[PDB]
């Protein structure tokens, strides 16, 4: 019903219609994170590698 | 004037990406070399293109884009397609091997490697910015890449660029086009890792416009350049407000404003009408309307749900053509009167709507035929919930029997992280569910 | 990654091998010079996938042949596309393995298994992005069973993050050559599970079963056998070596196919099943090709399917056809028989078309399935073994090359614990 | 070969419905959690929604509409029946009800309690039943629910021999074309004590449900009347039919309730299908004038009609979808 803050250009018009009204980790936990996964992975390989061994 | 820079991530982001940037050519009139001639002021200044575009003395307009993935197949298809010169080699970065459609490998083993040189090609472009705004970010939910590569790089970002907005759009994942049988862990395991980090996300369900494609465009079997062809329309209907002249929608930050309300709620629903087949011989042309009374039709959404069973907190409708605020009124106070809108109480039941005269610029030879007028509602329903429901469900029943937990856990992640990015989504699921109902 | 170091040891790994050379360059345009004489593109596009590319427009297999014996070999070499092998790549003994695992694994190809790696290492080093290995052979010999095990845990030593692929012939009495056969597959299933990611289950026993039961063959030959093996390894090898929807490799097929590490054991399947020569004039319509690829009588691993559920199942359509046809008989049995599809993984099967065709044949279909109903195959094996190993029979073979007992009770042991973490998930 | 799930175990209807359709031999069975469904008979509460309409290769149906509850819970369909302008406050058929909450129209309600009060006409309410407002507001706070008052029909239509009290209910399918069918069949659920007009306490003749009844099953068996006698006696004792002196009333208000809901509700667009049947309970007051009580979403049927009935949910709500190789219903046309 109430038309609001139409604004026009050249380009075309802007308005808003109310009908009714109302009632982070920093960069060391990333990168420790990221080196806590690789630690994981060395540890899986070097497991494998101690199985192939045995 | 203040710059926005668009990050492509895994092959879903690259692809929409080009179709995307393709249609920004077209809408400009910026030639595939990169020329410009309705740019009077050669090499530099400050209008509204310049928030996507830079120029180079030789009048190159180049976009504020940089393309990522871990593979070389498809970032080589710019490399050497018909939008090569546009951008320079730097902006373009290629692995050896993908993240085989695993998010732990994506994020934690070939992201480790990868996410440096990538800062590093986003600092050069943040560089060439007197006003950087933020990121505008698109990849998919499903792929290694596109999942864990993006969440890793959406957290550096909040890092490297505290003051700056990203934005997201997201191919949510569906069996009729789907590449991996772990889209589901690997959607909710990207979506727990960027949602601190996203301010506004926009998903589109890739079966809603498998379907659009099938019924509208008469497509049998439409194919990935069918299906980012019209995902580049409502992308570039949802940034027009940033490319364009006007005062809706012309910052990064006032997405959220007038979008987001609830934070964590920060997922919209895209609407687009009409989708006209090129291949239709007689076509009568639709009004003002008849395409405002199609924004509210399941069919026509970018999610398939129903908003009739849930609340709205925003709603933008974004015009394009033959459009005056006289019929925008008169089409709204018909709809009110016979849809179910229903508004959320600490809200105002209103409308933020924006009208670009240019009628949409299609793709010559495409699928979609030139219209009149159209329109893409933004609306944050919470019914959008439907998709997150569905997704947590797929994962339960894979995740209740451990079934391809372990080549996560292989690549060095812990199986407890599986469990929190869950249980975020059940407290994400409740969230909609207070506000909701 | 995208090349593949493909390696066959041992009689049937290389006369298999040998097959697959044959076929899938008539399908790339390669002659047994080396020399393209094709025409479309599309067969030169994913060609580095399985060859190396030569001096002046040759094209070399990257295949490493290996035996303990000079014969096959030599058969190779001899052969039709003899000539297209790299000479360096053969890498052969002369005292054999006489159907002896223990020769195979400890002694004779213990002393041969270095030379092979210093092949594989030179094939690894002249690759851009190496993605892994696929080895052929049998289990029930000694060559292919033994040797072939011991190279696949010496690779994942020397590549720990590379893909170990087999297509592994099961042995069956029905076409057998030794009583010891039960033995040396038994000692080589207990190393299929541990060092590879992906096997192809090529079961001899079906083979003759499609042959004989089929094919009208009233005495079926090893070449019989060996034109399902070849149909069958060119139709799971499609996707690698053709432009596709979904840029297929061999790590992406392992993290989709198998749910839990061990149960990584393929049951494959072809339609239509053919013999050799005789050509069918009639094309099969896409509900033919589905009904049949799923059909028993056309699984290349004799297990009945409806005994288990799958867990997880990729097909490959091959031809020219209606794409949205192939999916709707493809979803018609999925949705018709849904029983037989764990629920528990959603969305399980997934399908590829190719518009290229195999030779002689219009339309096909290549089915990978990974079902539960494949602990039949291990079951049937494990009870052949029992039979011997409960009166310790033919022992002493094994025991003169310094094996003891304890190592046949481990072995029969994991092959079991595979039958019943199978099960497991057949009731689940 | 068509596929369906069973969700609803304590469901007497659809346990016939389910049986009926194995008996076709093109109707397969289910486990609870199989997604690869091509109807769902699905759970009374917290019902997936959601979920349906998302199996690529089948047309998915299911026998709740979405948003149906607010007809069929009495605190929503009092809001319902007073928001709604295409039934409102003057609304002829329903009676003067209040919502009232315990820790809202308490006030609202009280104001219209003295109206009554004031011009001293009868002035008995429902929530249990009394003749004073205070008294049972003591019993509303007790317990601890939103639970409505509404007004007592003081004067009720009365069954001879007897002197007794009645309801009407009404089965109703409407299905996934929102065609509202009206079964043929009725149910007239009696009391078997006389109606007392001035001792609210006693329940049985008051409070006319199966289970407070079972002088039961004096007059007809197990409390119920059914059409064919009602109509009977209708023409004996008062000159009149089933017909035009109730049926034109309670079409009418079926038709009012369920097209209201309609925009709401509908599935004519959607990426899943529904179907629903409803029980409508009507009362009948001394000048043969039906009043709507409540909506039942998941209604019991009468023991001598459930197999006819479930046939019928069948032939027009399920074989419409999904076609196999007299109608008991009546069309409320719109
Ligand atoms: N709409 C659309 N979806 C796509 C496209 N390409 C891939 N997808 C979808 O994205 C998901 C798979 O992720 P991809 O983006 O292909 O994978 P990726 O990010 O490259 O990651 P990797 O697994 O490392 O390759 C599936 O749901 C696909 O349906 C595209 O061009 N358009
Ligand atoms: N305003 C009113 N005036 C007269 N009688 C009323 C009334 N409200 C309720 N009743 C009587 O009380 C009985 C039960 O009321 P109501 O229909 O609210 O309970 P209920 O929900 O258990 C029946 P159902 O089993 O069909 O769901 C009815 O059979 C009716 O006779
Ligand atoms: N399908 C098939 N099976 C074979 C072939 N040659 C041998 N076999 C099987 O392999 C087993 C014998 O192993 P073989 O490969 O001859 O021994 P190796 O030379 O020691 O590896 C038996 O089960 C045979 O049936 C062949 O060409 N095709
Ligand atoms: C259950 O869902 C899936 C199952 C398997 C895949 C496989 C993806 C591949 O990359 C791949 C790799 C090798 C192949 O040949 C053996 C194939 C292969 O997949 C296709 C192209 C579909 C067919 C064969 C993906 C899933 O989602
Ligand atoms: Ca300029
Ligand atoms: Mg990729
Ligand atoms: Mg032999």
């Amino acid at each position: 019903m109430e038309v609001i803050e139409l604004n026009k250009c050249t380009s075309g018009q802007s308005f808003e219609v109310i009908l009714k009204p109302p009632s982070d980790p920093s960069l060391e936990e990333i990168q420790k994170k990221l080196e806590a996964a690789e630690e994981r992975r060395k540890y899986q390989e070097a497991e494998l590698l101690k199985h192939l061994a045995e | 004037m203040r710059e926005c820079i668009s990050i492509h991530v895994g092959q879903a982001g690259v692809q929409i990406g080009n179709a995307c940037w393709e249609l920004y050519c077209l809408e400009h009139g910026i030639q595939p070399d990169g020329q410009m001639p309705s740019d009077k002021t050669i090499g530099g200044g400050d209008d509204s293109f310049n928030t996507f575009f830079s120029e180079t003395g030789a009048g190159k307009h180049v976009p504020r884009a940089v393309f990522v993935d871990l593979e070389p197949t498809v970032i080589d298809e710019v490399r050497t397609g018909t939008y090569r010169q546009l951008f320079h080699p730097e902006q373009l970065i290629t692995g050896k091997e993908d993240a085989a459609n695993n998010y732990a490998r994506g994020h934690y083993t070939i992201g480790k490697e990868i996410i440096d040189l990538v800062l590093d090609r986003i600092r050069k472009l943040a560089d060439q910015c007197t006003g950087l705004q933020g990121f505008l970010v698109f990849h998919s939910f499903g792929g290694g890449t596109g999942s864990g590569f993006t969440s890793l790089l959406m957290e550096r970002l909040s890092v490297d660029y505290g003051k700056k907005s990203k934005l997201e759009f997201s191919i949510y994942p569906a069996p009729q086009v789907s590449t991996a049988v772990v889209e589901p862990y690997n959607s909710i395991l990207t979506t727990h890792t960027t949602l601190e980090h996203s301010d506004c996300a926009f998903m589109v369900d890739n079966e809603a416009i498998y379907d659009i494609c099938r019924r509208n465009l008469d497509i049998e079997r439409p194919t990935y350049t069918n299906l980012n062809r019209l995902i580049s329309q409502i992308v570039s209907s949802i940034t027009a407000s940033l490319r364009f002249d006007g005062a809706l929608n012309v910052d990064l930050t006032e997405f959220q404003t007038n979008l987001v309300p609830y934070p964590r709620i920060h997922f919209p629903l895209a609407t687009y009408a009409p989708v006209i087949s090129a291949e239709k011989a007689y076509h009568e042309q639709l009004s003002v309307a008849e395409i405002t009374n199609a924004c509210f039709e399941p069919a026509n959404q970018m999610v398939k749900c129903d908003p009739r069973h849930g609340k709205y907190m925003a709603c933008c409708l974004l015009y394009r053509g033959d459009v005056v605020p006289k019929d925008v009124n008169a089409a709204i106070a018909t709809i009110k009167t016979k849809r179910s809108i229903q508004f959320v109480d600490w809200c105002p039941t209103g409308f933020k709507v924006g009208i670009n005269y240019q009628p949409p610029t299609v793709v010559p030879g495409g699928d979609l035929a030139k219209v009149q007028r159209a329109v893409c509602m933004l609306s944050n329903t919470t019914a959008i919930a439907e998709a997150w429901a569905r997704l947590d469900h797929k994962f339960d029943l894979m995740y209740a029997k451990r079934a391809f937990v372990h080549w996560y856990v292989g690549e060095g992640m812990e199986e407890g992280e599986f469990s929190e990015a869950r249980e975020d989504m059940a407290a994400l699921e409740k969230d909609y569910e207070e506000v909701g109902v | 990654m995208r090349e593949i170091v493909h390696i066959q040891a041992g009689q049937c790994g290389n006369q298999i091998g040998a097959k697959f050379w044959e076929v899938i360059s008539d399908e790339h345009g390669i002659d047994p010079t080396g020399s393209y004489h094709g025409d479309s593109d599309l067969q030169l596009e994913r060609i580095n996938v399985y060859y190396n590319e030569a001096t002046g427009n040759k094209y070399v297999p990257r295949a490493i042949l290996v035996d303990l014996e000079p014969g096959t070999m030599d058969s190779v070499r001899s052969g039709p596309f003899g000539q297209i092998f790299r000479p360096d790549n053969f890498v052969f003994g002369q005292s054999g393995a006489g159907n002896n695992w223990a020769k195979g694994h400890y002694t004779e190809g213990a002393e041969l298994v270095d030379s092979v790696l210093d092949v594989v290492r030179k094939e690894s080093e002249s690759c851009d992005c190496l993605q892994g290995f696929q080895l052929t052979h049998s289990l029930g010999g000694g060559t292919g069973s033994g040797m072939g095990t011991l190279l696949i845990s010496k690779i994942r030593e020397e590549y720990p993050d590379r893909i170990m692929n087999t297509f592994s012939v099961m042995p069956s009495p029905k076409v057998s050559d030794t009583v010891v056969e039960p033995y040396n597959a038994t000692l080589s299933v207990h190393q299929l599970v541990e060092n590879t990611d992906e096997t192809y289950c090529i079961d001899n026993e079906a083979l003759y079963d499609i042959c004989f039961r089929t094919l009208k063959l009233t005495t079926p030959t090893y070449g019989d056998l060996n034109h399902l093996v070849s149909a069958t390894m060119s139709g799971v090898t499609t996707c690698l070596r053709f432009p596709g929807q979904l840029n297929a490799d061999l790590r992406k097929l392992a993290v989709n196919m198998v749910p839990f590490p061990r149960l990584h054991f393929f049951m494959p399947g072809f339609a239509p099943l053919t013999s050799r020569g005789s050509q069918q004039y009639r094309a099969l319509t896409v509900p033919e090709l589905t009904q049949q690829m799923f059909d028993s009588k056309n699984m290349m691993a004799a297990c009945d399917p409806r005994h288990g559920r799958y867990l997880t199942v990729a097909a490959i359509f091959r031809g020219r056809m209606s794409m949205k046809e192939v999916d709707e008989q493809m979803l018609n049995v999925q949705n018709k028989n849904s029983s037989y599809f764990v629920e528990w993984i959603p969305n399980n099967v997934k399908t590829a078309v190719c518009d290229i065709p195999p030779r002689g044949l219009k339309m096909s279909a290549t089915f990978i399935g990974n079902s539960t109903a494949i602990q039949e195959l291990f079951k049937r094996i494990s009870e052949q073994f029992t039979a011997m190993f409960r009166r310790k029979a033919f022992l002493h073979w094994y025991t003169g090359e310094g094996m003891d007992e304890m190592e046949f009770t481990e072995a029969e042991s994991n092959m079991n614990d595979l039958v019943s973490e199978y099960q497991q998930y057949q009731d689940a | 070969m068509y596929t369906f799930v069973v969700r609803d175990e304590n469901s007497s209807v659809y346990a016939e419905v389910s049986r009926l359709l194995l008996a076709t031999g093109q109707w397969k069975r289910l486990r609870k959690d199989n997604p690869r469904f091509n109807l769902m008979l699905g759970e009374r509460n917290r019902l997936p929604f959601g979920r349906l309409g998302h199996e690529p290769g089948l047309v998915q149906l299911v026998n709740y509409y979405r948003g149906a509850d607010k007809l069929c819970r009495k605190a929503s369909l009092v809001k319902l029946i007073k928001t709604s302008p295409e039934l409102s406050e003057s609304c002829t058929w329903f009676p003067e009800s209040y919502v009232i909450y315990p820790t809202d129209e308490r006030e609202v309600f009280l104001a219209a309690y003295n109206r009554r009060r004031e011009g001293r006409e009868g002035n008995v309410w429902i929530a249990l039943i009394s003749s004073e407002a205070s008294e049972l507001l003591d019993f509303i706070d007790e317990q601890g629910q939103v639970h409505v008052i509404q007004k007592y029909l003081e004067k009720p239509l009365l069954l001879e021999p007897g002197h007794r009290k009645f309801d009407i209910r009404s089965w109703v399918l409407v299905d996934h074309l929102y065609n509202i069918y009206l079964y043929r069949e009725g149910v007239l659920r009696t009391s078997s004590e006389p109606y007392n007009s001035a001792n609210f306490q006693d329940k049985t003749c008051h409070l006319t449900n199966h289970c407070i009844q079972k002088n039961y099953g004096r007059y007809e068996e197990g409390n119920e009347m059914f059409f064919e006698e009602f109509n009977q006696y209708l023409m004996d004792a008062l000159n009149t039919t089933l017909e035009n002196s109730i049926l034109l009333q309670i079409k009418h208000i079926i038709r009012s309730c369920l097209m209201c809901i309609e925009p709401a509700i509908s599935t004519k667009h959607l990426h899943y299908q529904s179907f629903q049947l409803f029980g409508f309970d009507f009362m009948v007051d001394e000048e043969l004038k039906v009043w709507l009580i409540e909506v039942n979403g998941a209604p019991a049927c009468a023991q001598k009609l459930y197999a006819e009935l479930c046939q019928g949910i069948v032939d027009v709500a399920i074989s419409s979808v999904f076609p196999l190789a007299t109608s008991i219903f009546i069309k409320l046309h719109h």
